[PDB]
């Protein structure tokens, strides 16, 4: 029973979609993940200023 | 460490499908045929940012 | 290597901290946002021009 | 495979000592296949497969 | 264990010749799978993580 739920997930997979998702939401923000925030942060001090 | 992953993680009677049953379903549900809106709206963003 | 206790509390903890409570917020955000880029994009050759 | 055993643990390690005869009352087991079994196997049948 | 061989380029490897620890590999062990996975589940806050889910 295991082995055959495994399979059932296993078969919906399918990991190429899954492969290209990832491949693109890792080189999404490779580099920048501290800069995101960072200009977060920057953007809640501009709002705080502006509204 | 795999007993006690299974039962916190897993299904309770307050929610069956558990957490990552939960998850996967409002994903699936929260953006059904929204891929193509999401791509589209992704790539305007980029070229105008 | 990605299951490393210290960067799952970390997340899961933000999140809990950033989203509990917020779908009001986050409803306002996108219907206030698609209202006024669609007002915005109404007049798409006036900006052209 | 098996080869069961019991182990005593004390996290001082010194102080007074058990005399012979004497009990220990406080123990602990480990956490059986079956039960793991039995909840792994729900909790990868309850995931809907077609969301996924 | 067992060790696999693929071969590659067209000069011919001499008699005692020695491939490049470049072209090597080592295998990741079970044993180590098990310590790195139950490792990594000892300090997960598992009511955290089904908060945030």
């Amino acid at each position: 029973t295991l082995f055959e739920t495994i399979t059932a997930i296993s078969e919906q997979v399918d990991p190429i979609k899954l492969n290209e998702t990832l491949t693109a939401a890792a080189q999404a923000l490779d580099g920048l993940g501290d800069k995101f925030g960072r200009s977060i942060v920057d953007g809640n001090a501009i709002l705080a200023d502006v509204n | 460490q795999v007993t006690r992953l299974l039962a916190d993680l897993g299904p309770t009677p307050e929610q069956p499908k558990g957490p990552f049953g939960d998850i996967i379903e409002s994903f699936a549900d929260g953006f059904a045929g929204k891929g193509e809106q999401l791509n589209r709206t992704l790539r305007g963003l980029s070229d105008a940012l | 290597r990605s299951l490393e206790p210290e960067k799952v509390n970390t997340i899961a903890t933000s999140l809990i901290t950033i989203f509990q409570g917020q779908g009001g917020t986050i409803n306002d955000i996108l219907d206030q946002t698609a209202q006024l880029t669609a007002s915005l994009a109404d007049r798409d050759q006036a900006i052209g021009e | 495979v098996g080869e069961q055993f019991i182990d005593l643990t004390s996290d001082s390690g010194g102080g007074a000592y058990f005399q012979p005869g004497d009990t220990i009352t406080k123990a602990t087991v480990p956490a059986e296949v079956g039960p793991a079994l039995d909840a792994a196997e729900k909790g990868l049948a309850v995931l809907p497969k077609e969301k996924i | 264990k067992n060790i696999e061989i693929e071969p590659r380029g067209s000069e011919t490897l001499k008699p005692r010749g020695v491939l490049p620890v470049g072209q090597t590999s080592a295998p990741y062990q079970i044993y180590d799978a098990f310590l790195d996975v139950t490792r990594n589940a000892a300090g997960w806050d598992t009511q955290a993580v089904r908060q945030s889910l």
